[PDB]
DNA sequence: TAGACACC
DNA sequence: GGTGTCTA
């Protein structure tokens, strides 16, 4: 591009050939299945009783547990996995549910910022800090405190919130609508 | 405003005490470690002409050194910092004051309990040796009619029994015993010569190093003993 | 005393000193007793009834001793956080020579178990400079060797004398802030009907002005529906120990004699296994269905 | 005269920490077994484990070193991650006792779960330098120390004295509390309140000196406070009577009364229900109470869990 | 029969060189000649799953038979750093002459390797024109879905009763020739076909046992517990418990793993309640050795398979 | 004399560490299998694994080397991260010695979980220079050594002797403890206290010499000290007898006696009730005791929780 | 004792062979890699006046370089090391001899099997190139009547078939074939010129580099082959 | 400095 | 989830 009649060179060639590894690294990353699609992929197997394995997959004991608890027919097994579920292999806790719940069919970040924000300013727990968001959003509407306390957003502070570009998106969001 | 090579020298040092700084129009700069264990203050030859908080002071100073000395720092149209060079213009962010830690006021230092001095190359040996011997705490105390500094490695020696290093500052006139313990982590002073002013009232204590360029007050540790 | 800038009444009116707090007879005197010595030992302040404002007493004892005070949300006190900030704080002698006091609020959060054990050697490590004040809803969430280095002080059972006198204190205080905040007093039985409505929890009653009944659940169990129950469960996850008590209490009267023998097996068994159960919110859901059925 | 006052300390359970092994209040054998060590001058690898806090573990560790004039490295066990063991502890075990002083590493509160790897690394390390440097480990819960490590150590276990030893320690602790009051300007009105402290929380000699500090608020001490101290550990009659009457209102109300000490109460209960009930109901009263006791500490609300016991008992207990 | 001399283990030292010398089922053998004739090797994943069938052996020989320039890399070894440096180096580093470049990546189904897998799917888009990839797997699910796209995955195993008959024969005859070079003696020729039967699938397993027995230069694991639970006896279990007291967290993991396959579907739901409850209360339990005994009995009672 | 003395050591379980393979107390076969090795002069790749500490693993490793006049590199297995294996261990397996001394690397306590990669790196490395240098691994838990490694080694497993072997070793250990007392100036009043140490903690010969150090406080083993050794792991007879008699008064009273160490007691109990009771009652005694043990530490009152066990047992146990 | 800048130069080098050292009173210092694969010995101009074991020799040397040259090292009152400066005193720990690996004695080197020499700048190219080509093993062998060194990368080439580097030391008179393999990781000699003495008996082998400042013996790997 | 792995 | 360790 600046050489007209170049050949083709897909995303992957350009990466690997030039040796910037962030593109290669991102080139690897793009191929992998979307987290949300995996979480859906799994829940349906237990349910509709179809094949799949994990360990090729991201697994939240919570998610399956929660998502499952939805149908009162599942609830007995969700319980056992609840009391007992600790220290079972993510893989085991998978196979319990599999041969356990018989039939089938099936059908915060931003707030965390606000909250861990509020507790740090007033030196209080994450418990009142919920009640503090409440007492404001209703009353006083609290963009007005979101105004004083936009002040402390420091870059270091973002890392305790979340681990990714999702954080610097927030950086601005709160520099914004108040 | 413009900043001389001496001022930025000073400022880089303060940056080691605290990553940010709050600069206020006048000829006086000061900072304190976030943890309040070390405080620095200096008069400067340049005049700071506007209030500004800088979040990464080390980064700011690096940029400065990339411009001519005549480069004119001013307040930006939108409020941030504007470094203006002959042909070039740089923009550095002003920080919300509520995000950067500053001392309230310069509290006068109490008249000294003890007074001595430390020579520039002795303070250097102490710092340097300190990384090598792994001396993480030092004690300004009295031995044989002289003021000495004793280094100890507190991880390996809890009581400060085994003395890895000793430096002799000068003879001591008074009759008082004082064992003033300091945390190496808090000796941030830029290299040079320092009047050393020790002060204590009961469990309270502080040491003020008074140099040509600046002053440093630094807290003495809990274990400190004395009859002052 | 006001902090005339701050944005929240409980925060703007927080009693600065130890008298200005609304408390039990035996309790105020015990606390006076402590600050009297001008130096604070290691303390566990434990509730368990909420909104009695543990962290307020604490923030106070520190003020009466004129101590430099580091605050930590208990949720936030993690192993490494104790290793640097606290140790950074705990270690240094203060230029002004007050006592450094670490207040750790609500240390009965969960995986903090390990930071608790790190602290056993610590507390003995800096005794002169430092003390810790732990704030717990349930003591059994403070590990026993920590309980041992600490004064366990255990809050309040207002005497009937306390009751009345506290009550007058809560009216003349609440009166005083509606003053400063320029809010209108239309009736003086509406003030005192707040001081009564939620009594031992004042932090609560002031949070009402800055704007429970088990009925919602009791009603959903009769209706035997899930959507409502499933939703109500996470609401009470917070204090299960309290809620489960209130539940057995009001279901006992409202249900058949044969169902009383069963409601106890169900709730007893559930209560019994809480703390084993991974997800407490779900474990509560499991109770609700079990109950609506039988 | 004798008693050790650190004097840089207000906290008082620590102002009064024993500096030597004699000043230590311990069982007869463990005291001699420690006296034995200090005489020889060379300390073996020891584990001092409670579990219950307050029994003298970390005091004895420091004392053993004092008494031997050891060159001692005291260390927070939680801070011994493996890198710390490889670096500073190794750098120390290895270095050459020159002052001619035996080197001891005291690793305090070393019973953490995830220090398992630092622990496995010590098992080689403890043998390698055993010529030069010995290790004293302090722990509340010994299972958190790996077997290979217990195996390399003499395991002395605190806080389970023989009734004969238990008695002698409670005599010496009382005597101590006295000598401590003397130096703190605390007046002792009744001596009964001082022995009640010693008995009340016995294994633990920290809380024991802790409660005493607590009460000198208006210093000296009276008998009036004695009623504060002993409390009421008597008469199960109210409950025993309500279980016969098989009613709930009474039981429901009595439960929160005893929530405080369940471990004590449940013991007293099985004791007196055993005699007052039928032989067949004895086999059942044990299944019921045993099962209940067993699950206390799992149970969220202890007050309710106690309620659940009472009903269960009124139902199945049949008796005159 | 080929020998790589200077090799210690017979399984390394006798390594069928050509897709012909490999002992294989009907379709499987025809399949690889099918491939070796076209003189070029596509992107492949051979997966067994039952071990010792000859994955890594067919892989290496496919290179041979086409006279490849081969780069042989084991999967535990093919790392975020290796894929970028040597692998890329070889692909883009030029061999003159004929030889075709093929990168045999062995046992690439391994837990932490999934990033090294993605990085290669992209690699394949990058370098495929100038080389070709053969990955080897015990469990294909150890492989990301996208490598299972641009790779032809041929599945080993399951010889027909005809093939069984005729493969046995080849491993028996092939066992004679090893023993001829080795100076090992065959006392009974029915005892050699006792081993070709006993573990039939497993062609790699048969050769380690053979080394074991030549001690006198002639021919004649959770298993211990798994076996004692079937036998439902106590003396054995009671004794095995203290053995594993050491790492319970590891052992209990391995146990649920292998009992899951070996037991009935209804018993799976139960084995989890039993083991889950046990694991759950470890660390409460005073005596961990006994607490483990308590598990074993509980399991022998309720498990059936 | 008849006992090696490291003499730079006060710690005494280590002052007395056997220098050779004969001085080692081991099962009959493993001693001959080790004798066999040292005679030939070239040592194979061995794993010596306990699990239970104190059985001779790291003593035997050092002895094999002594006896062969090996050029030995002793190495803390925890320190073997992969870089150390590529570096210094390779540098050594490769080097040509020349004193004409067989090279042996002893990797002590090599059973760590995360040294898994250093382990995979040895499986190539062990074959490559097996001509030049042999590796002796010591471990408490063998599953922490990868299969491919076990497979490259002779795995000799310590601490499970035959009853015939167990007897001979306890005779030799007693004999040893004696010879060690002789040299330490410890007077032996009753010999019963010395055999009680050997039996009390048997598999482990470290604690066994450790307990002995413990008891010389008064430099005598008199019957007054023999009284001590009986008590710690002592007779469960009083309870075993009260369970047969199925009475409560006795059981109720015996419970608080053993509240102290429940973890030890419950172990001794299951041990002796197993033999003395019916086969059907064995399956039950485990459910009962297992369930009890399992919930100890949840249980408020441990003394009562123990009472609850006793009744439960007297009811369901038959013999 | 006092240590000249040359001695500490040498000592820093030995420190690369083994992290500790055992120094004995006399003019002779020596060390050996813990794994026994490389041995160094040197006569020094300064006289060592007391036996001492040093656990971290690199650390010790760093400290030295922070004092004047006249700084007088002596035995400490309590036995550790005392480095005494004009105004300052440092204390470094003596190590338990049982924790530091030392060679037993200096065994005489057998009369050489082969003798050649290597020039200071050739030894330097070899080392330097070695990092760049990734040559981890070298072979001193015979080709065309000359002694050459051939580098190989043993990870990518197991047999030492492909030769990445070759250096020609000097012609070879004898008729013997010898292929002497050396592990790069074991060439620790300080840069300079070295008489090179190769020696082998059967499977045994070692190479002694003999320099002006010191000597280094280093093991030939098991795969070395010869006619000796 | 992350992610993989392992143990609460 | 937290903490630790190791390899990258
Ligand atoms: N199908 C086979 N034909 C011939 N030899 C085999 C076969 N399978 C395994 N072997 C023996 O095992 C060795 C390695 O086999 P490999 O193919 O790695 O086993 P796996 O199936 O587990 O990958 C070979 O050198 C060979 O002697
Ligand atoms: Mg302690
Ligand atoms: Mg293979
Ligand atoms: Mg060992």
């Amino acid at each position: 591009s600046l050489f007209k009649d170049d050949i083709q060179l897909n995303e992957h060639q350009v990466a690997w050939y030039s040796k910037d590894w962030t593109a290669v690294q991102s080139a690897a990353d793009s191929f992998k299945e979307k987290a949300e699609n995996e979480f859906f992929e799994i829940i349906g197997a237990i349910n509709n009783k179809t094949k799949c394995s994990i360990a090729q997959k991201d697994y939240s004991k919570f998610m399956v547990e929660n998502a499952l608890s939805q149908f009162p027919e599942c609830m007995p097994a969700v319980y056992a996995m609840n009391l007992i579920g600790s220290g079972l292999s993510d893989e085991a806790h998978f196979n319990y549910l599999m041969a356990a719940v018989p039939r089938g069919k099936r059908y915060d970040s931003t707030e965390v910022l606000i909250i861990k924000l509020l507790a740090k300013r007033y030196q209080v727990n994450t418990n009142d800090a919920i009640n503090y968001k409440s007492i404001l959003t209703k009353n006083g509407k609290l963009p007005l405190v979101l105004k004083e306390l936009k002040g402390l957003v420091t870059d270091d502070f973002l890392k305790e919130v979340t681990k990714n570009v999702k954080e610097q998106k927030q950086l601005k969001k709160l520099a914004l609508e108040w | 405003m413009k900043l001389s090579k001496d001022t930025t020298a000073l400022l880089k040092n303060f940056a080691t005490i605290n990553s940010g700084i709050m600069l206020k129009s006048g000829q006086f700069i000061m900072t304190r470690a976030v943890n309040g264990t070390t405080y620095a203050e200096a008069n400067i030859s340049d005049v700071i002409d506007f209030d500004v908080a800088i979040y990464d002071l080390n980064g700011f100073l690096g940029i400065l050194s990339l411009v001519n000395d005549d480069a004119e720092i001013s307040q930006s149209e939108d409020g941030n910092i504007k470094i203006a060079d002959a042909r070039s213009t740089i923009f550095w962010p002003a920080a919300d004051p509520s995000t950067v830690v500053a001392p309230n006021k310069p509290i006068p230092f109490p008249v000294a309990s003890a007074v001595t001095e430390i020579k520039a190359e002795d303070l250097q040996q102490l710092l340097r040796v300190s990384r090598g011997l792994q001396i993480d705490t030092i004690a300004i105390t009295v031995k044989e009619g002289k003021i000495v500094i004793n280094g100890f490695n507190k991880v390996e020696d809890s009581a400060l029994t085994r003395v890895k290093y000793s430096l002799t500052l000068g003879d001591y006139d008074g009759e008082n015993t004082f064992n003033f313990i300091i945390n190496m982590a808090n000796m941030k002073m830029q290299p040079g010569n320092y009047k050393l002013l020790l002060w204590a009232k009961g469990k309270q204590g502080a040491a003020k190093f008074e140099g040509e360029h600046a002053n440093y007050v630094v807290a003495l540790e809990a274990d400190s003993t004395h009859d002052f | 005393t006001v902090n005339e800038k701050e944005h929240i009444l409980e925060q703007k009116y927080r009693p600065s000193t130890i008298d200005e707090c609304i408390l039990p007879a035996f309790d105020k005197e015990t606390f006076k007793s402590i600050t009297s010595k001008g130096k604070i030992p290691h303390i566990i302040l434990h509730s368990p009834s909420p909104g009695t404002g543990k962290t307020t007493v604490a923030k106070a004892l520190c003020h009466d001793v004129n101590a430099d005070m580091m605050f930590v949300n208990g949720s936030d006190c993690k192993i490494d956080f104790v290793r640097g900030p606290l140790t950074n704080f705990a270690s240094a002698a203060s230029f002004d020579g007050r006592q450094k006091v670490i207040v750790i609020d609500e240390f009965d959060r969960s995986g903090l178990a390990e930071s608790q054990r790190h602290l056993r050697s610590f507390m003995e490590a800096y005794s002169s400079n430092c003390s810790i004040i732990i704030t717990a809803n349930n003591i059994d969430g403070i590990i026993k060797p920590l309980q041992s280095r600490c004064r366990v002080i255990t809050f309040g059972q207002p005497t009937d004398e306390d009751k009345i006198e506290m009550m007058k204190q809560m009216i003349r205080r609440l009166t005083e802030i509606c003053k400063h905040e320029g809010i209108a007093i239309a009736d003086m039985k509406v003030v005192a009907a707040l001081v009564k409505k939620n009594f031992p929890d004042f932090r609560k009653t002031i949070g009402e002005l800055d704007s429970g009944a088990i009925d919602d659940v009791l009603e959903s169990l009769k209706n035997k529906d899930v959507k409502q129950l499933r939703a109500l469960a996470p609401k009470y996850a917070a204090d299960y120990s309290w809620f489960v008590g209130k539940l057995a209490e009001e279901i006992y009267s409202r249900v058949t004699p044969q169902s009383i023998i069963r409601m106890y097996e169900i709730v007893g068994e559930n209560n019994q296994y809480h703390g084993i159960a991974a997800n407490t919110e779900l474990h509560l859901a499991y109770l609700f269905i079990q109950l609506a059925c039988e």
